């Protein structure tokens, strides 16, 4: 799971790397940035990663009930 | 932002009998909506054969023995959830949930090719 | 003064508005000339409501919040004031500066009426959401 | 043949079986435009559009009112009544239609003569005009004031403000 | 249905042909079959196409109308459906229809007459014309589709010549033609029950007192496609019948409290639900209407046949002869006529009628 | 001839220039309707998604007749670009019926255009009320 | 009108009529009668007859009472207490 | 969150706070005996009712209404393609905003590991398809940097050309449509053929008016033909004209600053938390270019300006988005006079396809050409994350190369899709007409949102 962030102040730009795996919760940044709360729900929706605190998870680009997690 | 309707916060459980409650409430969300799922869908079935539906899926899970597994689960089932009672989802994905069904020999297998 | 000719065009255009209707059921190939799915009244895929091709909550018998409501009801005490100088307009000359004074006293207590509504902004749209910028503020030790 | 007489006939057929509030709100237009018409035709030609000018204006505020206030009650239930027990009932109203009984003043028909003295000919609104704002010019100044009082009256009783 | 209508993969036809099969049943499958069905374009081809389409056996579909032949190419994958312009008046187009195919199902019939057609051109002029076309191309399995009543010695015009059609393809194509009987299909736009749901059906104290054995369209489409794939099926025939026997003005009577019609003690007395008449006035109506109107209407012949009920045969095969149970119309009543019920639109609550609430409804309408 | 807004990936600014001033189909009378109720053809103009599928079809099924089917560009035709992906529809014509197809990726507007003449070339040649006398 | 008007004997006597419906051990049901001792109800049978008891009383159980019922006593003293009649237009009442 | 007594699914009972004293009645009577005498028969009394409706703690069972749905759905000319925006009104106010998307996502991601990296350029052509040219320099851009290469001087400039030129015709698709949403019908047309003229620019350089594979990695696809830089130069003079007469339909007119002032603010907080970037970022006040931040392709050699805002509003996002229009302008006349000459594509046949006649002649041509072709190039292993200033925003690509000819992973970070999840943000409160000038300012095209 790869965090990408920006800084305008200082012109930077910075990653941040944290693992995961199919059943391992993830702490949800959406509290910190509420721009991650589509990316996260992306990230789920292709891969089913957990990720605890995120005000609404779901599907977010597959069909409405689909089966499977098509990035992995 | 707000959440939409019937939405929960996503939270890890780490107590099985705290697990177990909730898998019990939202069963009983399940039931209560069954008849609205019946009006919003427009299936052709009593809300009666909804609830029948409802409770062989919970019935499919009942053994899972591993606590990460019930979270997942649990939490796939209150995406459903707040899927089927927001209207999202289309009137012909449900009516295909409920068109869901005795194996043949060997013989009629061998003749017709198998699988 | 003779309305008959009159007459005669309203029941023309009585006539003519029918005509629409039956001339376009006359000349539409019968079902079975198309494609052939059969009557209106069984294609009911057809004959559903349209919602950007998803479908939606039927609240068609909801009530629906009107945020004009006050505007709305505000028109007919002024429709009324409009339709009270009818009797002025064809009769300025006759009642002189008499009915002059009259009519300028009508509006004077109807522009109250005016004055009312601008000071108490009655004719506003009543939104149910209000956006407020909270101050940050640190109870600092 | 008076097709008055058979508009009022459907007019009365649906208001019996009239069931939710749109048909209701429709019932007034279907009993303003009789009205208008036989105005229009028999009495008064300038009171027939004063009722269309004034009427549609109340109709189309009394229409928006019914969509914030449709709340389903009516479409799904259900009403009774009988074919057999509606007619009978139009049929023995419209038995007796004469709201007068002195016979000869609806039988026997009458005239007018004409003369020429009137020669400064004007319409009737100029007339009612000429009386409204010279001799009755009270009742126009109090009816202006019954008109401010509703202004104040519709503002105290829906803004919540 | 199923996921692959053959028993094997390979299939010797009575024509000499071997045919073997490819896939396992989808759209891209093929079965090595080519059929041709003609009157595809109808209420019942478009069932029989679309169930033979979908497992790729090839069907040649012969049209006139060109409109209504568009939505079969939908069924099937690239080439598996094709279109051939026709008429039964046509003997070139006929042989074209069946140069290829393996399987010659006919569908061709009218219970009405027409400036061009009479029914006997049709029921049989057209029926001994394909079978004698389908002999001479070397087809393999013939299917004819008379109906339930079929009798040389009818009264009815309808009847007589079903009834003659049936013997005329068997002097023709040869005793090995198959021949089905089904009864009044009921499905999506069906005819059957089309006549039921119209509201102004005039002189229906007459019309709708005819009794029959109604039969699921999916199921008679589902027979057919077990008759033209197993050979064991030739030179038979089949009477397809519902286990129930209706009358019509029990259905008119049952559909009337799923539409809600009688919500209203006035509305459906009001509303034309009951238009008696004398038969004459109905046979004169009938009658006037068949040189005037341009549309086929309720004829004359349809009159004579509201008194005759259906008879089974009993020495024809069932649905049990091909491994099949028939299908309820006490299961399938309200999906059919769900379209038709006024207000529902998730309104307050559907009033879904299950299997056992139809049978339950049935026993208050004969309650007097 | 009355299309229906049905613009769905880059074969819709194709489709779009066709009502630019250089082509100008509003000439041709051709108008393009928000509504399936005053459209008779529907421009199939670009990818047609599982989850768009019912959809499309439901928009298809409340246009009244007659009514045509248009299906331009690959992803239309044939699922194209994404043909191996789990969440395309290969061809449009699994759908709904399609009158003309229109190749290209995208089709210019031209190409389109030229698609638009074919189709009222094939409705020209209706004969729908002789089929009713010398047919039926 | 916006007041209810149960009383305990009808109350127990529409759930008792809606528990023998069920697949229970005993059709002999008293406020005192057990969900799992005297009727043998698992974890989805219990919450089954919950929601049929909800549907006759026109009620909603909690989360925190629905986990922690024992008796049929105990639903009887539930729906007593929480019954309210559903409002009605603004001119059911008042015409 | 918890089925509650007197709240759940389906119905509460809401009782207000008691501002009036607790007051107690006991002992109630009439003239004829006590309550308890007559109790049982006063339920057909109302003036017997000892609970008043006017009390704040009056139990109602008020059953849940689903407040008034709308599906914005994909047929709707107001939405840019397949986007089923469901929203809850109350009248016309908007109170809550749903954007479903994926109507248009087409697994792009997942196709592109199947494919080599000249394979997958066509792919970028499809994200953001009227903005064509920049989709395919940021793959580009990502390729080179793990492949540690550079263009040479006079294909960086091309890339920055036709990457101004795309961006002139990324704006007309967005302002203009914008505008007609709103109600401005002509601008639309006028512009359009500033479009096909631009467009005519595009099918000279690849043969395809759109879909231009023509940024590639390592340069450009093909040579720039003879006479277009005139063509270029020559269209330039006039396109200023085009831009003032649409700003006489837009700029000034009392509607359409009606429509616009005051709609969609954001603060400059709001912006950076929720991602935004580009105009979005730049009406807000923050002062950011990625042009600016991380020079690329020549952008370091030509001079423009970057409009900010102060009020975050769809009318300061219009006057941004017209600056734009004219220092692009502004680099394109420099690009014109400052093109140098020398290969526009790397001189290494490993990478790019050598020339037809050196492959016909020479055997080590032949060779590269023939390997090329049927197993791409390898790329050293390891990631990258390069954004770029496309005409939406920040649209950024994420690759991972595992050393073979086959990206492992790619996720394109889409200006778009950050955009569309401010959405129900920023157009709480508003009312719908004001959804259409939200949608229409955000520059959504679905393609790059779903990809
Ligand atoms: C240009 C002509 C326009 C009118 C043509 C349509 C004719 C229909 C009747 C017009 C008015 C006749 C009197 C009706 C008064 C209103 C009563 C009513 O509810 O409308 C009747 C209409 C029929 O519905 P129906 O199915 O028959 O009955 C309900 C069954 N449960 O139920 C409906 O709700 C449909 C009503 C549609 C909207 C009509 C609005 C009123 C227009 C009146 C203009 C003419 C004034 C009346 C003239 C005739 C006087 C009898
Ligand atoms: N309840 C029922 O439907 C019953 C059906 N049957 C028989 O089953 C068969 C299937 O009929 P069904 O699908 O249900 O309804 P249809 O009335 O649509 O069947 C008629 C079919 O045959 C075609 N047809 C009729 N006359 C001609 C003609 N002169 N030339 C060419 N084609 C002609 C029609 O072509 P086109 O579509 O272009 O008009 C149509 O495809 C019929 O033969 C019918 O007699 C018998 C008992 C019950
Ligand atoms: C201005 C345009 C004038 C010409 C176009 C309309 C043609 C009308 C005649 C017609 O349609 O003739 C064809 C008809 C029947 O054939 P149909 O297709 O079912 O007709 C549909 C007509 N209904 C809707 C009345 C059923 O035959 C006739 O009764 C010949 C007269
Ligand atoms: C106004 C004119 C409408 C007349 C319709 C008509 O005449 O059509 C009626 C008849 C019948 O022919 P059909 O429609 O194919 O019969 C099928 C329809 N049935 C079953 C109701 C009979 O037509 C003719 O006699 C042919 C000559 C008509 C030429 C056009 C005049
Ligand atoms: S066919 Fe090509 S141009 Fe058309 S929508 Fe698909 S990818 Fe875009």
């Amino acid at each position: 799971v790869v965090y990408n962030l920006l800084s305008v102040r200082h012109n930077s730009r910075i990653r941040i790397k944290t693992y995961a795996s199919e059943v391992s919760p993830v702490p949800s940044v959406v509290p910190l940035f509420q721009g991650a709360n589509w990316f996260e729900r992306e990230t789920y929706d292709l891969f089913g990663i957990f990720f605890e605190g995120h005000p609404d998870l779901r599907r977010i680009m597959t069909d409405y009930g689909f089966q499977g997690h098509p990035l992995r | 932002t707000n959440p939409t309707a019937f939405a929960q916060t996503t939270r890890y459980v780490k107590d099985s009998t705290e697990m177990r409650t909730l898998v019990l409430n939202l069963y009983r969300r399940y039931l209560r909506h069954s008849r609205g799922f019946v009006n919003n869908y427009n299936l052709d079935i009593p809300a009666s054969q909804v609830r029948t539906k409802i409770r062989q899926e919970f019935e499919r899970q009942r053994f899972v023995k591993d606590l990460p597994l019930k979270n997942v689960l649990y939490m796939k089932a209150q995406m459903e959830f707040q899927e089927l009672v927001n209207f999202w989802k289309q009137q012909c994905h449900v009516m295909q949930y409920f068109e869901s069904i005795k194996g043949d020999s060997f013989v009629q297998k061998f003749l017709k090719g198998a699988q | 003064m003779l309305q008959d000719l009159f007459n005669n065009y309203v029941i023309l255009v009585g006539i003519l508005g029918l005509i629409f209707l039956g001339v376009n059921y006359f000349i539409v190939e019968s079902p079975r000339m198309d494609e052939n799915n059969g009557n209106i009244s069984d294609y009911i895929e057809k004959s559903g409501p349209f919602e950007c091709g998803f479908s939606s909550f039927e609240q068609s018998h909801n009530p629906i919040p009107i945020a004009f409501i006050l505007v709305a009801l505000l028109f007919l005490p002024f429709d009324l004031e409009v339709s009270s100088m009818l009797p002025y307009i064809v009769s300025i000359y006759s009642v002189g500066i008499y009915g002059l004074i009259i009519f300028i006293l009508f509006l004077l207590i109807l522009i109250v009426g005016f004055i009312y509504e601008f000071n108490t902004k009655s004719l506003s749209i009543t939104t149910i959401l209000h956006k407020k910028n909270k101050a940050l503020v640190k109870n600092l030790y | 043949m008076n097709l008055e007489i058979l508009d009022l006939s459907i007019l009365g057929f649906y208001s019996l079986i009239s069931s939710n509030s749109f048909e209701s709100i429709a019932i007034l237009v279907a009993t303003i435009m009789p009205v208008i018409t036989e105005l229009w035709y028999n009495y008064s030609q300038l009171f027939a559009l004063l009722y269309t000018l004034i009427y549609v204006g109340a109709v189309v505020i009394l229409f928006v009112f019914i969509l914030s206030v449709i709340n389903e009650k009516e479409e799904y239930e259900y009403e009774y009544s009988g074919l057999f027990i509606l007619i009978l009932v139009l049929l023995l109203d419209d038995l007796d239609d004469n709201e007068s009984n002195d016979n000869d003043y609806n039988n026997v028909y009458i005239t007018d003569y004409a003369d020429w003295f009137n020669n400064y000919n004007e319409s009737d609104l100029s007339v009612i005009g000429n009386l409204l704002f010279t001799e009755y010019a009270l009742l126009l100044l109090i009816i202006s004031f019954i008109l401010l009082m509703s202004i104040i009256g519709l503002i105290l009783i829906v803004k919540k403000d | 249905v199923s996921t692959f209508p053959l028993k094997s993969d390979i299939n010797i036809t009575k024509s000499g042909k071997t045919l073997l099969s490819v896939g396992q049943g989808g759209r891209s499958s093929r079965t090595g079959f080519t059929a041709t069905v003609f009157g595809g374009t109808g209420f019942l081809g478009r069932v029989v196409v679309s169930k033979l389409a979908k497992h790729g056996t090839n069907v040649v579909v012969p049209f006139r109308n060109d409109r209504a032949r568009r939505q079969l190419k939908v069924n099937g994958d690239l080439g598996v459906v094709n279109f051939v312009e026709f008429d039964i008046r046509n003997l070139k187009s006929i042989e074209d229809s069946v140069k290829y195919s393996d399987i010659v199902i006919n569908l061709i019939g009218t219970e009405h007459f027409s400036k061009n057609f009479s029914i006997e051109d049709v029921n049989i002029g057209a029926a001994e014309r394909i079978a004698k076309a389908a002999k001479e191309a070397g087809v393999s399995r013939l299917i004819h589709v008379s109906s339930y009543n079929a009798n040389p010695s009818s009264s009815s015009d309808f009847y007589a010549t079903k009834g003659i059609g049936e013997q005329v393809v068997r002097d023709n194509f040869g005793p090995d033609a198959t021949i089905v009987r089904p009864a009044p299909m009921y499905f999506r736009n069906s005819p059957f029950l089309n006549e039921l749901l119209q509201i102004k059906a005039l002189g229906g104290n007459v019309i709708f007192k005819k009794e029959v054995y109604p039969v699921h369209a999916l199921q008679v489409g589902e027979a057919i496609e077990r008759i033209a794939f197993d050979d064991a099926t030739a030179g038979q025939t089949y009477e397809l019948f519902g286990k129930e026997r209706y009358s019509k003005k029990e259905l008119r009577e049952m559909i009337k409290h799923i539409i809600h019609i009688g919500q209203r003690g006035y509305y459906p007395y009001s509303a034309g639900f009951y238009l008696p008449a004398p038969e004459p006035f109905l046979y004169a109506f009938a009658l006037i209407r068949q040189y005037i109107s341009s549309q086929p209407r309720f004829n004359v012949d349809q009159l004579k046949r509201s008194h005759i009920n259906q008879e089974i045969d009993q020495s024809a095969k069932t649905f049990t002869d091909l491994g099949m149970v028939p299908d309820e119309l006490s299961e399938y009543l309200y999906r059919y006529v769900k379209p038709h019920i006024s207000y529902t639109s998730q309104t307050q609550n559907r009033t879904v009628y299950s299997k056992e609430d139809i049978e339950k409804l049935r026993d208050y309408v004969n309650t007097p | 001839f009355w299309p229906m807004t049905f613009g769905l990936a880059c074969c819709a600014v194709e489709m779009m220039h066709v009502s630019a001033p250089r082509y100008d189909q509003d000439r041709l009378g051709i108008i393009f309707r928000a509504s399936p109720r005053q459209s008779d053809i529907m421009i199939v103009a670009g990818t047609v998604t599982n989850k768009m599928a019912p959809a499309l079809r439901q928009v298809y099924d409340q246009m009244p007749y007659p009514r045509w089917v248009i299906s331009m560009g690959s992803c239309a035709n044939g699922g194209g670009y994404y043909h191996y992906s789990y969440s395309v529809v290969r061809g449009v014509d699994r759908i709904v019926p399609v009158d003309i197809y229109v190749p290209g990726c995208p089709p210019t507007s031209e190409a389109l255009m030229y698609g638009v003449f074919q189709l009222q070339k094939k409705m020209m040649d209706g004969q729908t009320h002789r089929m009713w006398y010398r047919s039926y | 009108q916006s007041a209810s008007t149960l009383t305990k004997e009808d109350v127990l006597t529409r759930s008792v009529s809606v528990l023998r419906g069920f697949e229970v051990k005993t059709k002999d049901i008293d406020l005192q009668t057990t969900f799992v001792q005297d009727l043998g109800m698992d974890s989805l049978d219990l919450n089954d007859a919950l929601v049929a008891l909800e549907e006759e009383f026109d009620v909603v159980f909690d989360d925190k009472t629905a986990n922690e019922i024992k008796t049929v006593g105990e639903v009887v003293d539930f729906v007593l207490a929480n019954y309210l009649p559903t409002e009605q237009s603004i001119n059911h009442t008042i015409r | 969150a918890a089925q509650t007594k007197d709240n759940n699914d389906f119905y509460d009972v809401k009782t207000k706070k008691n501002d009036f004293f607790p007051v107690q009645v006991d002992g109630i009577e009439s003239s004829l005996g006590k309550y308890e005498e007559f109790a049982k028969d006063a339920h057909e009394w109302e003036s017997w009712n000892l609970q008043n409706e006017d009390h704040p703690e009056y139990p109602v069972k008020r059953t849940k209404i689903r407040h008034f749905t709308l599906n914005f759905g994909p047929q709707h000319p107001a939405a840019h393609g397949v986007l089923r925006l469901i929203l809850e009104l109350h009248g016309e106010e908007i109170l809550r905003s749903d954007p479903h998307v994926g109507l248009l996502h087409r697994g792009t991601e997942k196709l592109i590991e199947s494919k080599t990296y000249m394979q997958a350029l066509p792919y970028f052509d499809r994200l953001d398809y009227v903005s064509m040219m920049t989709n395919e320099q940021v793959f580009s851009l990502a390729v080179e940097k793990l492949l540690n290469l550079e263009v040479p001087e006079r294909g960086q400039y091309i890339r920055t050309l036709f990457g101004e030129i795309t961006r002139v015709l990324n704006h007309l698709m967005s302002v203009l449509s914008h505008a007609m949403d709103v109600g401005a019908l002509t601008p639309f047309l006028w512009g359009f053929e500033e479009r096909e003229k631009l467009m005519e620019f595009y099918e000279r350089v690849s043969g395809a008016r759109l879909h231009s594979a023509y940024v590639r990695p390592g340069g450009v696809s093909q040579d720039l033909p003879a006479g277009l830089l005139d063509d270029i130069y020559m269209w330039a003079t006039q396109f200023g004209d085009r831009l003032d007469e649409t700003e006489e339909l837009l700029t000034d007119s009392r509607i359409w600053k009606q429509r616009t002032i005051g709609i969609g603010e954001v603060t400059a907080e709001d912006a950076l938390n929720y991602g935004l970037s580009g105009v979005m970022l730049r009406g807000s006040g923050v002062p950011f270019d990625i042009r600016k931040s991380q020079p690329y392709d020549a952008y370091d050699k030509v001079d423009f300006d970057i409009a900010v805002g102060t009020k975050g509003d769809c009318y300061d996002r219009y006057l941004i988005r017209m600056t734009e229009f004219r220092q692009s302008l502004r680099i394109i006349e420099q690009c014109c006079n400052q093109m140098p000459p020398g290969p526009v594509k790397v001189e290494d046949f490993k990478v790019a396809p050598p020339p037809r006649a050196l492959m016909k002649e020479d055997m080590e041509a032949l060779i590269h050409h023939f390997l090329l072709y049927t197993k791409g190039y390898a790329v050293p292993a390891g990631e990258t994350y390069t954004a770029i200033e496309a005409p939406k925003g920040e649209m950024a690509v994420y690759v991972v190369s595992d050393g073979s000819e086959r990206p492992y992973r790619c996720k394109i970070r889409a200006p778009g899709f950050a955009h569309l999840g401010a959405f129900d943000h920023i157009a709480r409160g508003h009312f719908l007409p004001d959804a259409v000038a939200i949608i229409g300012t955000m520059d959504l095209v679905f393609g790059e949102v779903d990809r």
